[PDB]
């Protein structure tokens, strides 16, 4: 599996799933300043959709 | 002068120093902008206002003071300044 | 009634829907009096009433053929059931429905009739000129023997408008077709679209529509239609009310547009046992939905001012109804899940929004891809 | 000196009643329209073209439903656009057409039915 | 003015007692640093 696909260049995750850890627990907006609090309601952005391109279509086809 | 101007404001223009109940953000803005633009805060009131920006710190402080949150919220709406002499209705 | 028709088949996807009524070009049925007319001759000013419309014409509907075409453009399969003449205009209408991939196997031709032509006689009763129908047009002259039982068997939703109630032949044919459709398991979609005669008085229209209203599983009415059917003056007074001294909450101070959500207690007179979904549409701005279990509103929007020179609201309600049917035929959980219902109704909101950006109802019906793109652009990703 | 831009005349209910009552030599085409109706713009242009075609061999008039709503309802108008083709012979019966019918359809009706 | 940007997704770990609270020119609470502070990102 890993440590061999990474050596040979075969498709593999960038970070080994076994050597992976979560990021613990962060501020809960009750121990945070006002400027670092997540908004209560999701905000419309006009950048909320990912931009289409050739690379995504070709990668999905090659994954199929 | 700034003793008769205030009296004239009170009498002719209805001025009164009503209590402004502020959020921690507005209180910190008032207490911290009195020092400078980007300076290490030195006045203890500004330091306390900076600490109160996190409600967790406020909860720990009120727990140390041994009082619940509800009347601490009610403690905000207290009339500041001097009190008038009591009424002797004869 | 007694037996079945044709040969049983698994049937292809998406599920078929049937639109029953007249096939006409444009012809918005809902007509009322508006107090803001433009120049009687200069039609270049009349676009100003498209971006400041009368409230009854915010998202106008049309003939069932519009709904069928819109439903097919949104990715569904639809069939139209009706009669046209054997002249050039009837063939033109059938060709229009065929190029839109609407099934015309349910269309009956009449070689001796002129399509969309009605014979009337002009009389002068009590000093006022009037007319009375001599020979009904072929679109109002479909007989119960001319129905297509294969279509009624395959169709999962049966759609019709209250325009057929203005013709007795079409009324009898409609009720026979509803019997056939309910026999085979289809759902009845009543899209009111009250024509000009049916706005005369509340009680007369209630008596005229009560039977078809009670024969429907899904009903779509506009805000004006619902308020006319319940009480126009009460809601007019309620909208005009202003507190005398102070507002009861902060939001009342903003003088925002009224989006009053009718309680199911107010809807109670119009409710019956077989009604699975009632949708009240304030254009594309609001979609008030009512089910036996729950009720709510879907917040939408509109922007015809983004294209002032191509905007036209004709056909927007047809697009909304077509989107509703498109999501109903493929998402049975809409009738039972409120969150799913709102998420799928946002699709119909987007479809109605796009349909207002083009001159012409049929010409401007959106496709499924464009409708989904607009839905994902307008709403935040958590509301998809 | 300056020709008018529109040949289709707008009439009231009373004026239309007087026109129908009086002697008529050419076919009378009555249009019901509303300025808030989107399809009525195309119908207006088509009827202007038709009036240009039939110089004196037909009479094209229009009635606004925001001014004669009750009159339109009496005349069995179920929507817009709606046209009434009234023959000069009182014995014959008028024809009501509903929808954005083609100009050739109007020509056929006028030629072979009025 | 140079901006230090986070090089990884993670959790910021530093002691707030070695820094002095201030207020930015944008109105935000912040910490002024006059020492060789070490900040840990738990990626």
């Amino acid at each position: 599996g890993f440590e061999l696909d990474k050596k040979l260049g075969r498709p593999h995750p960038f970070i080994d799933p076994t050597k992976k850890k979560q990021i613990e627990t962060t501020l809960t907006s009750d121990e945070s300043w006002w400027n670092w609090r997540k908004p209560e309601k999701e905000q419309w952005s006009r950048w909320q959709r990912r931009r289409p391109d050739v690379e995504t279509v070709f990668l999905k086809a090659m994954a199929e | 002068t700034e003793d008769e101007a205030r009296r004239r404001n009170w009498i002719e223009r209805g001025w009164a120093p009503w209590e402004e109940i502020l959020t921690p953000e507005a209180d910190f803005a008032r207490k911290s902008l009195n020092e400078g633009e980007e300076v290490p805060l030195q006045s203890p009131e500004a330091i306390e206002a900076f600490k109160m920006l996190r409600p967790s710190y406020r909860k720990k402080k009120i727990k140390e003071m041994g009082i619940t949150e509800d009347e601490w919220y009610a403690k905000q709406f207290e009339i500041r300044g001097d009190k008038p002499p009591p009424l002797d209705t004869s | 009634v007694d037996y079945d028709d044709g040969i049983d088949f698994p049937y292809d996807d998406p599920p078929l829907v049937c639109c029953f009524g007249a096939v006409q070009k444009e012809f918005v049925p809902v007509v009322r009096v508006h107090d803001n007319p433009m120049h009687p001759d200069i039609y270049s000013q009349w676009k100003m009433l498209q971006w400041d419309p009368p409230e009854f014409g915010r998202a106008p509907g049309g003939p069932p053929s519009n709904v069928a075409i819109s439903h097919v453009r949104l990715g569904g399969r639809a069939a139209f059931m009706g009669k046209v003449g054997g002249d050039d205009y009837g063939e033109e209408l059938v060709l229009m429905m065929n190029k839109e991939r609407v099934q015309t196997r349910g269309v009956k031709f009449d070689e001796g009739a002129s399509t969309a032509c009605t014979r009337v006689k002009i009389k002068f009763e009590d000093g006022k000129m009037k007319a009375e129908t001599v020979k009904e047009p072929p679109e109002d002259s479909l007989l119960a023997s001319e129905l297509n039982l294969a279509v009624l068997k395959e169709a999962r939703i049966f759609h019709f408008n209250s325009e057929v109630l203005t013709s007795p032949t079409m009324e009898s044919t409609l009720f026979k077709a509803i019997q056939w459709s309910k026999k085979f398991g289809g759902l009845i979609f009543f899209d009111l679209n009250l024509p000009l005669p049916l706005w005369r008085s509340r009680n007369e229209t209630r008596k005229l529509i009560k039977k078809s209203w009670d024969e429907a599983n899904i009903i779509e009415v506009s805000q004006q239609e619902l308020e006319f059917l319940l009480d126009e003056e009460y809601y007019e007074r309620r909208r005009n009310y202003t507190p005398q001294y102070f507002a009861e909450d902060f939001e009342q101070t903003k003088n925002r547009r009224d989006y009053y959500h009718y309680t199911p207690e107010e809807i109670k007179p119009l409710w019956h046992d077989d009604l699975k979904l009632l949708v009240v549409t304030d254009g594309t701005l609001r979609l008030h939905y009512y089910t036996p279990k729950f009720d709510g509103v879907v917040v939408g929007t509109e922007d015809v001012l983004i294209t002032p020179f191509t905007c036209d609201r004709t056909g927007s309600g047809d697009a909304v109804v077509a989107g509703i049917m498109r999501k109903l035929t493929t998402c049975p959980e809409m009738f039972e899940d409120q969150d799913v219902l709102e998420r799928q109704l946002r699709f119909a909101v987007a479809a109605g929004i796009i349909s207002q950006w083009t001159i012409g109802a049929v010409r401007g019906f959106p496709t499924e891809s464009a409708t989904q793109n607009l839905k994902e652009q307008v709403y935040v990703p958590s509301m998809w | 000196f300056v020709r008018e831009d529109y040949l289709v005349r707008k009439l009231s209910a009373q004026e239309l009643q007087d026109l129908v009552k009086g002697e008529r030599k050419v076919p009378l085409i009555v249009d019901f329209y509303a300025t808030w109706c989107g399809p009525c713009i195309l119908m207006a242009q088509e009827l202007e073209m038709l009036a240009v075609e039939y110089e004196s061999n037909a009479m094209i008039v229009k009635v606004d439903t925001d001014d004669e709503y009750e009159f339109a309802r009496d005349m069995q108008v179920r929507g817009l656009p709606t046209l009434f083709f009234i023959s000069p012979d009182p014995s014959k019966d008028a024809i009501r057409t509903e929808g954005l019918i083609p100009l050739q359809m109007m020509r056929d009706i006028i030629d072979n039915d009025m | 003015a140079e901006h230090v940007r986070a090089p990884y997704n993670g959790k910021i770990k530093f002691n707030e007692d070695l820094v002095h609270p201030t207020r930015t020119r944008h109105g935000h609470p912040a910490f002024l640093c006059y020492i060789d502070l070490s900040v840990i990102i738990e990626s």
